[PDB]
């Protein structure tokens, strides 16, 4: 197999050789020579996303390793969703452009490099509320909003015999 | 903006492409081409290869059919939603907030689109608001007065009754207001003179 | 044999009407699942974890691994979209003023508590405390619980300080004692009822909020829907993992055992059997997840509609925003879901009265404008339909229509002339 | 295979013999005796509704 052998505190009984888990794959073993306990864990595995603005704009990308510490892999960031490499970190907060996760979103801005930042929900607005104050509009705007809804998909069909066993 | 429709088309295309590409899979046979196997092996030996290909292609077809069923269920949910919006927003005027466009709804104008429908929700929206000092009621002669349809406001010196959604101040008469009870239960009440048009005519 | 309820005949008759004389401001908790766990399964790592021969054999199946990941990523994007639609209904993050002089009501049990690290209100905290590596990765949601709590706080502040206008356009402040008067006038009860009973209504609302808090804190069998969603997802993942231990006809379910005990020409058959079995299992799991995600998407669209039509504004849809007449709603976050507290106005104490469709004064039938004619036996009054507030019959509250020869059931009386 | 051999306007290279398709079905072929490129379109098919 393959894994990261570590010292473990599992209390093996003298007769017991190796442990298992739900998937029945060996998880902990006993070294044949020195009768100690070795926990076996998968080395490391994670998706690799390529946060990129439109190539029509720029050819610079920032790579997100999902759910891996920034030790097992310029600019490095440790988001709760993984290690983001190649994206600058900006204390400012803007609207989400390229979602990453855990409130972190990236974008392409200003001499322009991919920035990563904790997104902002909106602009603070403290309503001047009081028990004897009412705000009444004196003017109105009529607007037209477009709302697009699918209705029907493509009416398709497949000849089972001619597809599987064409002629 | 048309993404919601574009995706639909795109999705369908992808499936067909994937389905077609499934014909380029050996599925454990010697060649993805059925005619090569037919012309290269005797039936007793070609049976295994053709069975492998048939199993793979049939499984791919079942997966595609299931994906189509689920995606058509999604599209049917969207079509029912669009039918409801057409029946309510267009053929009438809905009070359902944000259902027929943000703001207050006035009317809608359906428009076709490839495999979809686009509504142009017309919405009235309040624009420029002004502060005012209000009061839940007004005492005239020991009797609380509440507005029939509107709200009491005041620019600081005089009190008026104006409709909620548009500042059109009017004098506080016994026609805008109805009386109920004494001048103690209501919390936040204020004093003012509720003019009565009947009296000056009576004097005349 | 199951019982459908208490038999209850209604004393109906052509001249009898029951009118309430009081009310109850109930608060109903409604729980909806908005999103589920965003998971992604690495097809090759799952079926053929670290085995060149197994990976090569799997490759022969075309794209039976690059399409499942597409579906799962689509599900994850759909989950984020569901949460965004349900909660991100408000353009600007409002916040309540430092004072809490809301005409007598008390929202301390639903507004955020700054003391706790995450600014989640008390009921949100109760809700959170009431709900509890083989190629299957669990992605984190785009919106953290803190951001969802901020969105719910923004909606609460908007509802409290501005009623429904904050969802229609620029937010407009209005005293809460007058916002509730607007709500009451909406459900037909004239606003002179709210103001005169303001203290009683405030006490009823506070007691209802306290009862909701106690019910959530005591009854562990309340957040059934969210807990069921979480359990179903975890159970599906557990079943998918346990499927790895089945031989499917192979000599062993451990890939390394087969690789280390056979030559490739012989081990390929066993590895193909295992690959087919595990691929079938993974496809079944993906289909189950697609259907369950469709269910959750329907629930999330319903929750977004409830948020838009109840919180951002009063709704007259019967039983849509809680049993009874609807005044307002207060949203709350919850683990993988939302929880509305629907405030509802329920008439409680009714009295019988002898009614009449119209009243004849001088040969002219009179009909009420907004109300109904009721009499305590000898004297007739016209009162609003949802609260017994009798008033003398005048020419204002009543309008005339023709003579008194056609209106069935009409009764005689003297109509006062102010 | 079965198809309707039709004269094609494809531009085969001197070293090419088969013109494959997205589905790995030989769509264009080079006639060995006369070096011209011929397409291969399936004859015809469809549903028969009643
Ligand atoms: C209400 O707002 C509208 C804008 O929507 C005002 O219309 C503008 O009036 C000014 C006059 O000073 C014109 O120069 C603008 O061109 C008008 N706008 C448009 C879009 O035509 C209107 O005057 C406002 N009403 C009040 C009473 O203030
Ligand atoms: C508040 O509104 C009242 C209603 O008009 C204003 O009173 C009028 O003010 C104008 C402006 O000078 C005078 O020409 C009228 O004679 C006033 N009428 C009455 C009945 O007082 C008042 O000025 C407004 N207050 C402010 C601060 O603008
Ligand atoms: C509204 O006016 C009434 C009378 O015009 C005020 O009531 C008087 O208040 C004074 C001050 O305490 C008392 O000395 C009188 O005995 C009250 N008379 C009556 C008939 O109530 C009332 O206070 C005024 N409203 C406000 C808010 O000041
Ligand atoms: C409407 O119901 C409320 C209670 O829901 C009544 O208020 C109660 O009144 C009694 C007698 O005055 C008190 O002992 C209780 O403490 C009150 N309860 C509350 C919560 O305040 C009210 O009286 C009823 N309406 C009418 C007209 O009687
Ligand atoms: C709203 O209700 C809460 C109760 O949940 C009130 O908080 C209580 O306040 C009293 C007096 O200050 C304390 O003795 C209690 O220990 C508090 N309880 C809790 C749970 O905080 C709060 O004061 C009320 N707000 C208003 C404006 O009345
Ligand atoms: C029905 O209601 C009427 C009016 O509310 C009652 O008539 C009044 O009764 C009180 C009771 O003492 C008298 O003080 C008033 O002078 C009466 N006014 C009129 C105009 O009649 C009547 O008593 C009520 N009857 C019943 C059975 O409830
Ligand atoms: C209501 O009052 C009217 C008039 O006061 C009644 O009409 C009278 O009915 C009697 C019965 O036959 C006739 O003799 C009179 O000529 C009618 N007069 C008028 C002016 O119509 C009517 O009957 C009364 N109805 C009730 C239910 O009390
Ligand atoms: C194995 O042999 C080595 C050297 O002979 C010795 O150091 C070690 O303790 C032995 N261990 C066991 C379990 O016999
Ligand atoms: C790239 O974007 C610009 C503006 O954003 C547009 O004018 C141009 O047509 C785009 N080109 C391509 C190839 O998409
Ligand atoms: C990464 O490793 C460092 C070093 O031990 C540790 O401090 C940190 O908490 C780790 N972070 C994660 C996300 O595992
Ligand atoms: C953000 O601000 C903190 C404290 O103000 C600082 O320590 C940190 O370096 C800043 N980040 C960047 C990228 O400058
Ligand atoms: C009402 O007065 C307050 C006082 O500070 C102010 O902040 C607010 O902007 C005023 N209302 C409007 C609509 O400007
Ligand atoms: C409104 O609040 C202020 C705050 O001090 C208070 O003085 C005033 O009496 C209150 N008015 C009403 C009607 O509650
Ligand atoms: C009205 O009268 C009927 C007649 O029996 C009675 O059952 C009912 O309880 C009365 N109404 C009320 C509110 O009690
Ligand atoms: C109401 O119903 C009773 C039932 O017996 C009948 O006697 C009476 O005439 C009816 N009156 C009207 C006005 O319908
Ligand atoms: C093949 O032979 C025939 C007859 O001998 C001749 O007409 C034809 O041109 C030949 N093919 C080529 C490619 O020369």
């Amino acid at each position: 197999g393959t894994g990261v052998l570590t010292e473990s505190n599992k209390k093996f009984l003298p007769f017991q050789q190796f442990g298992r888990d739900i998937a029945d794959t060996t998880d902990a073993v006993r070294d044949p020579q020195t009768l100690e306990i070795l926990d076996i864990t998968p080395c490391s595995f994670g998706g690799v996303s390529v946060i990129t603005p439109g190539t029509n704009t720029s050819n610079q990308v920032a790579v997100l390793y999902q759910g891996v510490n920034c030790t097992e892999v310029s600019n490095v960031f440790q988001t709760r969703a993984g290690c983001l490499i190649g994206a600058e970190h900006v204390n400012n907060s803007y609207e989400c452009d390229i979602p990453i996760g855990a409130g972190i979103c990236a974008s392409y801005q200003t001499s322009q490099s991919i920035i990563a930042y904790t997104m902002s929900l909106g602009v603070e607005n403290s309503v001047a509320y009081s028990n004897n104050s009412i705000a009444i509009p004196t003017n109105f705007t009529i607007s037209v909003t477009t709302e697009i809804l699918p209705v029907s998909m493509t009416k398709t069909s497949v000849d089972c015999t001619m597809y599987i066993c064409g002629d | 903006a048309l993404g919601k429709l574009q995706d639909v088309v795109n999705q369908n295309a992808q499936a067909l492409n994937t389905l077609v590409k499934q014909l380029s899979s050996n599925f454990g046979a010697i060649s993805s081409v059925l005619n090569d196997i037919l012309s290269r092996l005797d039936p007793p030996e070609a049976e295994v290869q053709i069975d492998r290909l048939i199993t793979g292609r049939l499984q791919s077809l079942q997966t595609y059919v299931t994906q189509q069923l689920i995606r058509a269920a999604e599209i049917r949910a969207s079509a029912n939603l669009a039918a409801t919006k057409m029946s309510e927003c267009v053929l009438g005027q809905s009070k359902r907030v944000d259902f027929c466009g943000k703001g207050y709804h006035l009317m809608s104008f359906p428009q076709s689109a490839p495999h979809g429908v686009v509504f142009l929700h017309v919405t009235y929206v309040p624009a420029q608001e002004k502060n005012f000092t209000t009061a839940p009621a007004i005492c005239h002669d020991g009797k609380a007065h509440f507005p029939r349809e509107g709200v009491f406001v005041s620019n600081g010196t005089h009190w008026f009754v104006t409709q909620r959604n548009f500042y059109e101040p009017q004098i506080i008469t016994t026609d805008n207001t109805f009386v109920s009870g004494n001048c103690d239960v209501v919390i936040g009440i204020v004093n003012n003179t509720v003019y009565d048009p009947l009296q000056p005519e009576l004097d005349s | 044999t199951m019982s459908l309820g208490v038999e209850n005949s209604v004393a109906y008759s052509n001249n009898s009407i029951a009118i309430p004389t009081n009310f109850t401001i109930s608060v109903t908790t409604e729980i909806l699942p908005v999103s589920m766990t965003k998971t992604s399964v690495d097809c090759t790592m799952y079926i053929c974890g670290d085995s060149t021969e197994c990976s090569n054999l799997l490759l022969q199946y075309g794209s039976f691994c690059t399409q499942l990941n597409r579906a799962l990523t689509g599900i994850a994007v759909e989950q984020d979209k569901n949460t965004q639609e349900v909660f991100a209904q408000v353009k600007q993050i409002y916040k309540t003023p430092p004072i809490k002089d809301f005409g007598g009501f008390n929202f301390s049990q639903i507004l955020p508590d700054p003391s706790k690290p995450s600014k989640r209100s008390f009921i949100e905290d109760l809700l959170f405390n009431k709900v509890t590596f083989n190629g299957l990765t669990v992605l984190p949601p785009l919106l953290t619980d803190e951001m969802i709590a901020q969105y719910t706080s923004a909606l609460l502040a908007g509802t409290i300080t501005s009623g429904w206008t904050f969802g229609a356009g620029a937010a407009l402040q209005i005293p809460f004692a007058m916002q509730m008067a607007y709500r009451f006038n909406g459900i037909g009860v004239t606003q002179n009822v709210l103001y005169e009973n303001q203290k009683l209504i405030a006490n009823q609302f506070n007691s209802a909020i306290g009862k909701i808090q106690d019910s959530l804190s005591s009854t562990a069998s309340a957040l059934g829907k969210l807990q069921d969603v979480v359990n179903q997802n975890a159970q599906a993942l557990n079943t998918l993992v346990k499927q790895l231990s089945s031989n499917f006809g192979a000599i062993s379910s451990v890939l390394n055992d087969i690789l280390s005990r056979l030559d490739p020409p012989e081990a390929e058959v066993q590895i193909d059997r295992l690959i087919t079995g595990r691929l079938q299992s993974l496809q079944t799991y993906v289909t189950q997840q697609l259907i369950r995600a469709a269910e959750i998407r329907a629930s999330a669209n319903l929750a977004a509609t409830k948020m838009s039509e109840c919180v951002l504004g009063q709704s007259k849809r019967v039983d849509f925003c809680g049993k009874g007449y609807h005044l307002m709603s207060f949203p709350q976050s919850a683990p993988h879901g939302v929880v509305f507290l629907h405030v509802t106005y329920v008439p409680a104490q009714e009295k019988n009265f002898t009614t009449a469709p119209a009243i004849c004064h001088d040969g002219k039938a009179h009909f009420p404008r907004e109300g109904v004619f009721v009499s305590n036996g000898t004297h007739w009054f016209v009162t609003q339909r949802n609260f017994y507030e009798p008033q003398i019959i005048t020419t204002d509250n009543t309008f005339v229509s023709g003579n008194c020869d056609v209106v069935i059931g009409i009764v005689n009386n003297t109509v006062y002339d102010p």
